[PDB]
């Protein structure tokens, strides 16, 4: 109903104001010292507090989230198929220690649930990923041998594979491509038959 | 020649320009406007296959060959051919251990792809068993199944 | 069609003065692009040469221009990004825009 959806948007822009265009806040928070100006409108109410109300909102906690996970992806790539060595090198050092931090917040996420946690596909793969990013970081550490190195190698690309595709469980609350692929659930049954068909000849 | 360049590109803009002025014919303007309605179901295609593109073309890059250090040719091996994926071109000869070597270069010095990893023995070190399935979910997944959802929102 | 075949013309070849082959190269390629056909095998300077005629003698399409080094001078980071875009337009979006408008 209209009045659930307005209170949840009010707490999801936080102090911010709801008629604020998604744009301003965006580049405002690229750019720090606009904040500090008049381009972002805060409804609820001194330069401190505005920086403060700013960065408190969970919306700019998920854009600055998100924009950490591409990152992540993107050194995640470059470490796999540009620096990708018998011994890692810094880079990769930073991966394992983004990781870790994942991590450790998969473990609170772990904690304050049962084990309802894993019936949702979602977690379940997250878990996956964790299990699968360790163990090739055991295969990867022998580094006299030249094939558990590889075997590393392929068990993180495919952890990788299953990173990047979470993006598409994140980016479920954009409110245009959230509906759509919610919807891809309600066509499995047709690619199930068209499947079957296809097999049989 | 730089002047041409530009030239050709003004070109393009000029003769895009046609479909704005023919917006008034009574047959063909009305579906002419109703194409910007049709956007945000293009980026949603659009969002899925960079997903896709980005994720597979990581995987094969990392599982074939090792360490390229070349920026263009990353690019062209991790983005170009998946694309070219999506109009029926099989992604990669190299997915496949007999359609091989002898359009490789071992050092960057050629413009040519960075050869597959070896193992003690001089013949390549990757897995068919997991690189094909993965070419062939992937081109199920572009080919067919995106391209019909995106001809169903379209309807 | 006409947009992407003058674009792509000039910007590879440079006086062709054959007809047959001006209309070939920028009205036929792009069509036949529609049916799954890469319109250029030219639009990579990896895939070309030793199908071309500097001198309009032959039957083969005239030869791209070259620079004060024998190399060819287009940008394929200009080329490229067009020709996806061109067949990702034609073969896919128009084609199931059709569908829908029969329906
Ligand atoms: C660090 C570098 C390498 C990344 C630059 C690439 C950008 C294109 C990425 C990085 C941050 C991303 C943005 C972070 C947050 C958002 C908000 C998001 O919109 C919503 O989620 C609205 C939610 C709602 O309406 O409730 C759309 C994508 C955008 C601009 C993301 C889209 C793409 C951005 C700009
Ligand atoms: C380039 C390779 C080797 C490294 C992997 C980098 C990716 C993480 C980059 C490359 C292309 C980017 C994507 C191109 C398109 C989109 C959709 C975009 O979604 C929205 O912004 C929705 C906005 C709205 O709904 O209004 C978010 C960023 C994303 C995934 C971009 C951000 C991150 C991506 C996947
Ligand atoms: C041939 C190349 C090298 C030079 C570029 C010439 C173009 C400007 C010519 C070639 C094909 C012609 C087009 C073929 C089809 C049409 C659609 C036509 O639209 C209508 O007549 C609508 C009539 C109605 O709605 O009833 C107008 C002319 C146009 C653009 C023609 C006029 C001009 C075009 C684009
Ligand atoms: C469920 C849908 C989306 C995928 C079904 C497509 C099938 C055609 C795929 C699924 C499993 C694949 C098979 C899994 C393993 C192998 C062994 C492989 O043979 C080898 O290369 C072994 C190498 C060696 O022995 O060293 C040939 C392909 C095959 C039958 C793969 C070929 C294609 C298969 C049958
Ligand atoms: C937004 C949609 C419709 C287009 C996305 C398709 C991509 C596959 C295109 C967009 C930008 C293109 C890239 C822009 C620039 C280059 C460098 C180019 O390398 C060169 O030829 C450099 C030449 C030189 O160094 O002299 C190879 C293609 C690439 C990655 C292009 C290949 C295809 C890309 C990634
Ligand atoms: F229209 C469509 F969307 F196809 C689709 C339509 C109807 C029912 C399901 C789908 C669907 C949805 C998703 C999801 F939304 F869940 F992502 C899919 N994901 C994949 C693949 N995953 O990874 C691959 C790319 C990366 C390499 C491994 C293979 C392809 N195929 C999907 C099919
Ligand atoms: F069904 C369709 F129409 F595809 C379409 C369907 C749904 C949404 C958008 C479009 C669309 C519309 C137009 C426009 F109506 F605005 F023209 C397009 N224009 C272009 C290109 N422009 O130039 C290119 C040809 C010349 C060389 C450069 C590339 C292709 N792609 C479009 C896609
Ligand atoms: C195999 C999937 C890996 C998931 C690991 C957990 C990462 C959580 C993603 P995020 O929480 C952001 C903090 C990177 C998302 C909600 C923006
Ligand atoms: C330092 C170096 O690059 N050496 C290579 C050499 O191994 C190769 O034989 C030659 C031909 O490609 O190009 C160069
Ligand atoms: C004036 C002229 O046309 N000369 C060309 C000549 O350059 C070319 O070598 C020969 C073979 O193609 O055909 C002729």
């Amino acid at each position: 109903q209209p009045g659930v959806q307005n209170f949840l948007s009010k707490q999801w822009y936080g102090e911010i104001s709801r008629d604020t265009k998604n744009w301003k806040i965006i580049l405002c928070l690229f750019i720090i010292p606009l904040v500090g100006c008049g381009l972002v409108s805060f409804r609820k109410k001194k330069l401190l507090w505005y920086y403060v109300a700013f960065f408190t909102s969970p919306f700019v906690v998920f854009s600055w989230n998100v924009v950490f996970y591409i990152a992540f992806l993107l050194l995640f790539a470059y470490v796999l198929l540009m620096d990708f060595h018998s011994v890692p090198h810094t880079p990769e050092l930073i991966l394992y220690a983004l990781v870790f931090v994942l991590f450790c917040d998969e473990v609170r996420q772990w904690y304050m649930n049962g084990v309802n946690y894993f019936t949702d596909l979602w977690n379940v793969m997250d878990t996956l990923g964790l299990f699968y990013f360790i163990a090739g970081i055991v295969f990867r550490l022998h580094s006299s041998n030249k094939s558990s190195l590889y075997s590393g190698r392929v068990i993180f690309c495919l952890d990788y594979i299953i990173f990047t595709l979470r993006l598409i469980h994140i980016f479920t609350v954009s409110r245009n491509l959230g509906p759509k692929i919610i919807m891809l659930q309600r066509m499995l049954i047709d690619v199930f038959f068209f499947l079957f068909l296809f097999a049989v000849w | 020649y730089s002047g041409r360049v530009i030239f050709c590109l003004d070109y393009i803009i000029f003769t895009l320009r046609l479909i704005h002025i023919f917006t008034v014919s009574r047959n063909l303007g009305p579906k002419i406007i109703m194409l910007q309605r049709m956007l945000i179901d293009v980026f949603f295609f659009l969002f899925l296959f960079a997903v896709w593109m980005v994720a597979f073309g990581v995987a094969r890059q990392g599982i074939l060959r090792q360490n390229e250090q070349r920026w263009r040719w990353i690019f062209r091996s991790v983005i170009y051919e998946p694309y070219l994926a999506m109009f029926g071109q099989v992604p990669s000869d190299v997915d496949s251990t007999t359609y091989d070597f002898s359009h490789c270069t071992f050092s960057g010095n050629e413009s040519k792809p960075l050869c597959v990893e070896l193992d003690e023995h001089n013949l390549p070190r990757f897995p068919e068993w997991i690189t094909i399935p993965l070419v062939c979910i992937y081109m199920l997944s572009t080919n067919i199944l995106l391209v019909n959802l995106l001809v169903a929102m379209f309807g």
